[PDB]
């Protein structure tokens, strides 16, 4: 099963506004309703957007979402969600 | 010819801070 | 003497002192001297009335003078070691106070000061057995041209000699207390011989104005 | 601009009005001779050293005092100059004691420097030195006064800096004496740094006294973790020992100055110590091993549990390489249960955000704030260097702060708006008086001290804080880059471990006992073998033998944070790493290294074998754990709030107590405080 | 023109120095005071500048610096803040007692000019800080303040002019340090009396943050009669820049020791012969004098013949006349015993804040007293000229310089009797 979901984006820059409008739009949505399941939001300048995503027996599988859209950014995460 | 300041032979060890809480009075407000 | 308190069962951080009602009044009256604020101006004339109640200020007088004036207790302990007129150790009933300075010691102070101690059996800076006098050196006191002088509490003694101070020091060792001011015929200040300047009337009060 | 031309030595040099000449000659390069003039302390121009020569002039004016002019030529290699030096370090030197052999600023002596510099080679006082008596001051300063130069730093550092109003110079001439006029004792959070002022050996600390000089001692850099604030800090070695602590400037930060445990709790690094593996504690008494024994032993039982029947909890100093080995074995087992000491409300955003537990102002905005908010909170005694800052803006730049919490001397003054928790509810529906400074403050602060938040009505609290500060927010109309909500930590390993994930507060281990407890650190004592099943094995993994060690199946023992290269963050999400200052002390091994140790002799190997390539895992985890001395910004503190209403739970009516309610508190926390004996002279002479 | 002395009593300011006439308001307006002040106060503050101006009035405390110009510093246009004028009453230089006749003869002198001063500062109050030692002066102080108050010549509308004033009289301690500006400052606001650095100068930041200005007893007592009588008739007295009428104490070896108003200028042997009698056993019998206070370095015989007293003739002569306190020694004395005398004086009184004079006055001190026996060598009177020198000009104050002066004085006219006290102590 899932265990974490840890999302990395840049605190400003063009290759993340997908990623800090989905947390602005759908965040509240996601962590009302998987109450118990961490959604760590770390920022850090300069960094690469990435969405990180630990399983079971530690097993960490990672996706992208540079210059990727809010309905993508979404699409990502029901994905790894489900 | 003769002395005239002579009222300091009188003075007690409080003359000075009675006077001075005398012109409390007459003292106009502070800033 | 010393500028660093050692406690002991006198001078001790607890031992008695307190402002009389009529000294709270006339502490409220020296407060309000100062503006709004600022009260802490008071902490000299409030001191050295602690010390004209007592005698000397202990300990804790000097801790009382800082809680009413809401400072800190080193910003009184400092005052008190600073300034030379308070007391931080017990003084006799009259404190005399013979000034040295050169303007008295070419007037002869030194004979002023044997005499003194002579007749009081005590060195410089000593206190008489009975708790009646201490003497000390003082640098100039004002009124140079009165010298020798001496200094008894808040009164001057000058245009002395030894016997007019041994004189002075009999009538206190008794009773009463001798008449301030020169003992040597002249009133204060003015010319011995006599006048030389001021010897006519005084002009009205309008003369000469513009 | 408004700019004044100023010649030093003809050399012209563009400062702006105000500028003093010490400071224009600082800015050409020169830097004339000082005693009495310090860049945190105000002026005082006693000393009388820093004299130099305007061309054209009379007279030689007080460089750190004279505000310079227009046109002004400052001569600097001057006759007169010169010469105005020579005598007054001939004036300073007449009446100094032939101590330089038994001072203990031996090789650090600014008098000695200045006298082989800028002084006479040759003595022609020929009279009798006064001798000043020594005073004691407390079981830290110790007071050699007649060194002393009356330069006064130590009086206006503790006037100003710690705002304690105990020293003073009493008397005055050739007899004036700087001290306490009675035999009070200088105790205070702040106290050592009198000793680095003291620009003589007048002032100088009892632990350190004699042991060394300083051309012998190797200066590494590295933090304190005696708290949350990160200090940065200068560890003194000699042939593999520490010496001392010394404070190391961070404008953001340090400022130069170091918490008093911070400086003197070095001791207990020498004291009550694990070196060597050990184990055995079912057998009856624990004994020695050696690390394949007990990797084994622990590697066996870890392969027998699985599942959350194992759960690990980290406390007080432990870094986040450590956290992060420890935290991929436990997922690698199939847990999660790995928890922190530190307890911090996890139920509306909980550690998601990172705004939601961080002061976002950072320490260095307190100056930039208008007003200030503590929340169950005692500053002086955690965070005491935040506390400083505080106090420097209180009076510098007009500050005006509140507290809601109980009545403590925090060396300023403040409204004390009571010591309720529901006057947060108050004050966010407007029913406190405390919401008209809120209208006309401009850029507000809200801290909220996680020692609040260790009750069990945390969550409350933090709900109700939030909630003041959005409406803060929208009465105020205070911008978006001004951050108001802040959350004041006094763990060092708080924050690197709500970064990594760890749950805080050890509830989930209550709710499902382990079979096999993994103590990493962890002498809080929050959970006990009471706790737990009949036989859970409990493995420790720490420095010291306090509270966690005898409560153990197996002890593997770790390294100091003097002997380890170790990522740290503080309270403001600054990340700072150490150095290797000491080597761990016989058989002990970095911890990130014994677990790494444990993983490969058991079945699961981590993939890490070097520091770097766990710092690379760190970043994987959290990227702003390598950003070294950056403080990344953070965001949707909407969102936090958004997610906070939705929790529902009352305040209880108990006052807001601090744990650290008086100063004999401050110098027992960790367990290098707690086993250090300077500490305990210090609580006793406090207690007495 | 030339030729200065024998002032006519119609022109003595301090017509009761000697204190045969009553001193209360009773005999004050007696004697001219309080006449046409509220005429001088409604004339302005401007008029009352000018006229102190063209006076040519010196601070008669320490250092003379043209009064008016001191005073103009502070009607620069308000900045919102109080503005205090307070009075140096602490006379403590060794040799000086003049501000004590002035108080306790003539109190409303003091306190007119004091109403005078202040509105042509723009103050508001005027604290008046006299020495804890003058009790007495205090009390008569505050009893011509009080009649005053009580006659409404102070207070709410002072003399109808409709300027509000307050007369504070404070009292200080044992302290000749107190007398300079800053330290005076510091003494009223509570704390030691350690001077300020300067820049910001008191007419910026004084008394409680606010600007101040502080004159001496004798400077701010003669501004109502200066603005009575006029600025010029003030200047017809004394040469050019040192104009006006002087208090001087004649003490020492003297056989009339007294206090004396004469003229600016007027010789030193006509001071000391025709009010003070003469130097004790004939003019012959005079070895130095200390024209100023004892700041003032000496002035041998030689030099004292023909000096005349004056800002300008003392500075000429290598002194200053200082508070104009002549003391006078004659033959018998032993000249390097009483200058170390005065050397411990101010070894006593340094405030102790900034090291050129805290630890040079004391050895300064060590040094006089080891030459009054002679126990030092012949090199160290240019050792003890080179410390003089080095305190000088590197202190936080003045009493650095105070405390120099009669070294270099002694050293510079009576080396030679340092040498031969030296010279019979080696003979030992
Ligand atoms: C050590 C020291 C002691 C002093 N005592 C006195 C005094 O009794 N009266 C006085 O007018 N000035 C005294 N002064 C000088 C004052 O600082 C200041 O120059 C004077 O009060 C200004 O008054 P004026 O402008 O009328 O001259 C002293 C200065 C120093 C440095
Ligand atoms: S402070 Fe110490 S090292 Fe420096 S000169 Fe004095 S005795 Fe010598
Ligand atoms: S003890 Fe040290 S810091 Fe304090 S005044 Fe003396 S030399 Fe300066
Ligand atoms: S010169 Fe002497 S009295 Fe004046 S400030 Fe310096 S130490 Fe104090
Ligand atoms: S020298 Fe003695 S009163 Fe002045
Ligand atoms: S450094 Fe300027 S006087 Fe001390």
């Amino acid at each position: 099963g899932l265990r974490e979901i840890r999302v990395h984006l840049c605190q400003r820059s063009p290759g993340s506004q997908g990623v800090r409008d989905f947390i602005v739009q759908r965040y509240v949505e996601l962590k009302k309703a998987h109450p118990n399941l961490p959604i760590l939001i770390r920022e850090c300048s300069e960094v690469q957007p990435k969405l990180w995503a630990r399983y079971a027996f530690g097993q960490e599988k990672t996706v992208s979402l540079n210059n990727l859209s809010a309905d993508e950014v979404t699409r990502a995460m029901q994905n790894v969600l489900s | 010819t003769t002395y005239k300041n002579l009222q300091h032979h009188d003075y007690n060890t409080y003359t000075f801070l009675d006077l001075n809480l005398d012109l409390s009075k007459f003292r106009l407000p502070q800033p | 003497a010393l500028f660093v308190h050692r406690d002991t069962p006198e001078n001790n951080p607890d031992t008695p002192f307190d402002f009389t009602p009529e000294n709270y009044k006339r502490i409220e009256a020296i407060v309000k001297n100062y503006p709004e604020g600022h009260q802490a101006a008071a902490v000299l004339p409030v001191l050295d009335l602690a010390q004209r109640q007592n005698g000397w200020l202990p300990i804790s007088a000097m801790n009382k003078v800082a809680e009413v004036l809401q400072v800190p207790p080193m910003r009184v302990y400092e005052v008190a070691t600073f300034y030379t007129m308070y007391n931080r150790k017990p003084v006799g009933k009259y404190h005399i106070q013979v000034c040295t300075t050169t303007p008295c010691m070419l007037r002869d102070s030194d004979s002023i000061l044997e005499t003194l101690q002579r007749k009081l059996g005590i060195k410089v800076g000593e206190t008489t057995p009975d708790k009646l006098f201490t003497l000390i050196e003082v640098e100039c006191l004002g009124a140079c041209v009165n010298a020798p002088m001496v200094q008894i509490n808040d009164n001057y003694y000058e245009d002395l000699t030894p016997k007019d101070i041994e004189e002075i020091i009999d009538e206190l060792k008794a009773g009463k207390v001798p008449k301030p001011g020169p003992r040597s015929g002249r009133f204060c200040c003015e010319p011995a011989g006599g006048l030389t300047s001021l010897t006519e009337p005084p002009k009205g009060p309008g003369f000469g104005v513009q | 601009s408004n700019l004044i031309e100023v010649f030093v030595d003809g050399q012209s040099v563009m400062v702006e009005p105000g500028t003093t000449v010490l400071q224009a000659c600082e800015k050409v390069g020169m830097q004339i001779p000082r005693f009495c003039y310090h860049e945190r302390l105000s002026v005082a121009g006693n000393c009388r050293m820093c004299l130099v020569e305007i061309e054209k002039a009379p007279k030689v004016v007080a460089a750190c005092a004279m505000p310079v002019m227009k046109g002004w030529n400052i001569l600097t290699n001057s006759e007169k100059s010169k010469k105005a030096r020579e005598g007054v370090m001939e004036f300073l030197l007449a009446n100094h004691p032939l101590d330089c052999p038994i001072c203990d600023q031996g090789g650090e002596c600014d008098l000695q420097d200045q006298s082989m510099m800028f002084g006479s080679d040759r003595s022609r006082f020929l009279e009798g030195k006064r001798a000043v008596e020594d005073k004691n001051i407390g079981p830290l300063v110790k007071t050699i006064m007649t060194r002393c130069i009356q330069c006064t730093r130590c009086i206006r550092f503790a006037s100003e800096i710690a705002g304690v109003d105990d020293l003073g110079t009493t008397g005055r001439g050739n007899d004036m004496q700087v001290g306490t006029y009675i035999e009070k004792m200088f105790m205070s959070e702040l106290s050592g740094n009198v000793i680095d002022i003291c620009p003589v050996g007048a002032l100088t600390s009892k632990p350190y006294a004699f042991t060394a000089r300083p051309w012998e001692t190797r200066k590494t850099e590295s933090i304190d973790v005696m708290d949350a604030v990160g200090s940065n800090i200068v560890v003194s070695t000699r042939t593999g020992e520490v010496m001392r602590i010394l404070p190391r400037m961070h404008e953001d930060i340090n400022e130069e100055w170091i918490s008093d445990k911070t400086r003197f709790a070095y001791d207990g690094l020498k004291r009550q110590r694990l070196t060597e593996p050990m184990v055995r504690n079912e057998k009856g008494l624990l004994t020695y091993t050696s690390w394949e024994d007990a990797l084994s032993r622990v590697a066996g039982m870890l392969q027998n549990f699985e599942g959350n029947a194992v759960a690990a909890i980290a406390g007080g100093l432990v870094d986040a390489e450590a956290l992060v080995a420890l935290k991929d074995l436990l997922n690698k087992v199939d847990s999660d249960n790995l928890c922190t000491e530190e307890i911090f409300p996890t139920e509306g955003a909980g550690t998601d955000l990172r705004s939601n537990y961080l002061l976002n102002t950072t320490i260095a905005g307190v100056e930039e704030a208008d007003v200030v908010l503590l929340v169950g909170t005692n500053p002086r005694f955690e965070a005491p260097l935040f506390n400083a800052r505080i106090r420097k803006s209180w009076l510098h730049n007009d500050l005006k702060v509140a507290l809601i919490g109980s009545p403590v001397d925090l060396t300023y003054r403040y409204d004390h708006l009571g010591d309720s928790p529901k006057i947060l509810q108050d004050i966010a529906s407007g029913r406190h008086s405390f919401c008209e400074v809120l209208k006309d403050a401009k850029k507000p602060m809200v801290v909220l001290g996680s020692s609040a938040l260790q009750r069990d009505d945390g969550a409350a609290i933090l709900v109700a804080v939030s909630n003041m500060v959005q409406k803060i927010r929208v009465t105020t109309g205070v911008a978006a880059e001004w951050k108001v909500m802040n959350i004041l930590h006094r763990i060092a390993s708080q924050v690197a471990a709500l970064d990594l994930g760890y749950k805080p507060g050890v509830e989930a281990i209550r709710k499902n006992p382990p079979k096999m407890l993994f103590l990493l650190g962890a002498d809080g004592g929050c959970i006990t073998r009471q706790d737990l099943p009949k036989d859970c094995f409990i493995v420790y993994q720490g420095h010291h033998g306090d509270v966690g060690a005898p409560m153990a199946d197996v002890i593997l023992p770790g390294a100091a944070y003097t002997e380890k290269s170790a990522t740290y963050v503080n309270t403001e999400g600054r990340a700072q790493q150490t150095k290797v200052a000491v080597t761990p002390p016989g058989l002990a091994r970095e911890d990130w290294k014994i677990i790494r140790a444990l993983s490969e002799i058991a079945g699961i190997t981590l993939p890490y074998d070097t520091l770097d390539q766990v710092r690379n895992r760190l970043e994987e985890v959290s990227p702003n754990l390598v950003r070294y001395d950056d403080i990344e910004e953070t965001n949707y503190f909407q969102q936090a709030s958004e997610l906070a209403k939705l929790v529902n739970q009352e305040v209880l009516a108990d006052p807001l107590v601090p744990p650290q309610l008086t100063i004999k508190d401050f110098y027992m926390t960790d367990s290098i405080s707690r086993a250090s004996q300077t500490m305990a002279k210090c609580v006793k002479a406090v207690t007495e | 023109k030339t030729s200065f002395g024998s002032l006519k009593d119609e022109d003595r300011i301090f017509t009761n120095l000697y204190g045969r006439h009553d001193w209360r308001l009773k005999g004050a307006l007696r004697r001219g005071d309080w006449y046409k002040t509220k005429e001088i106060l409604l004339k302005g503050p401007d008029w009352i500048l000018g006229e102190m101006k063209t006076s040519g009035l010196r601070g008669r405390g320490g250092a003379g610096f043209p009064t008016g110009l001191k005073w103009s510093f502070m009607n620069k246009p308000s900045d919102g803040r109080p503005k205090y004028l307070v009075v140096n009453a602490d006379e403590g230089e060794p040799g000086t007692c003049k501000d004590r006749e002035i108080m306790r003869h003539d109190p409303h002198k003091l306190v007119e000019g004091c109403l005078v001063g202040g509105r042509a500062m723009g103050a508001r109050a005027a604290y008046i800080y006299i020495r804890g030692e003058f009790y007495n002066e205090a009390s008569n102080l505050q009893v011509a303040i009080r009649e005053a108050y009580e006659a409404g010549l102070i207070g709410k509308n002072a003399c109808g002019s409709d300027y509000d004033f307050d007369v504070f009289v404070v009292r200080g301690a044992g302290a000749y340090i107190c007398g300079e500006e800053t330290a005076l400052i510091e003494s009223i606001e509570g704390k030691q009396g350690k001077p300020r650095l300067k820049p910001p100068f008191p007419a910026d930041v004084g008394v409680f943050g606010c600007p101040t200005t502080v004159a001496n007893v004798e400077t701010v007592a003669v501004s109502p009669t200066i603005c009575r009588r006029g600025g010029t008739w003030f200047a017809g007295f004394g040469r050019e820049r040192n104009s006006g009428t002087k208090l001087f104490n004649i003490s020492g070896h003297v056989n009339h020791p007294c206090t004396v108003e004469e003229e600016m200028s007027v010789p030193l042997k006509e001071l000391i012969e025709k009010h003070a009698g003469g130097v004790t056993g004939g003019w012959d019998n005079l070895l130095a004098v200390i024209p100023g206070g004892s700041s003032t370095p000496l002035i041998p015989k030689s030099v004292c013949e023909t000096v005349l007293m004056d800002f300008d003739a003392l500075v000429q002569a290598q002194t200053g006349l200082g508070t104009a306190a002549v003391i006078v020694m004659d033959r018998s004395t032993d000249i390097v015993k009483a200058i170390a005398r005065l050397i411990e004086f101010y070894k006593h009184e340094s405030c102790g804040q900034c090291t050129p004079c805290r630890e040079g006055v004391d050895w300064m001190n060590k040094v006089m007293a080891r030459f009054v026996k002679g126990d030092a060598r012949p090199a160290e009177i240019d050792s003890l000229w080179e410390i003089s020198k080095q305190i000088e000009g590197h202190t936080i104050c003045a009493l650095g310089d105070g405390a120099a002066w009669p070294v270099q004085g002694l050293i510079r006219h009576f080396r030679p009797e340092l040498e031969d006290r030296m010279q019979r102590f080696a003979q030992q």
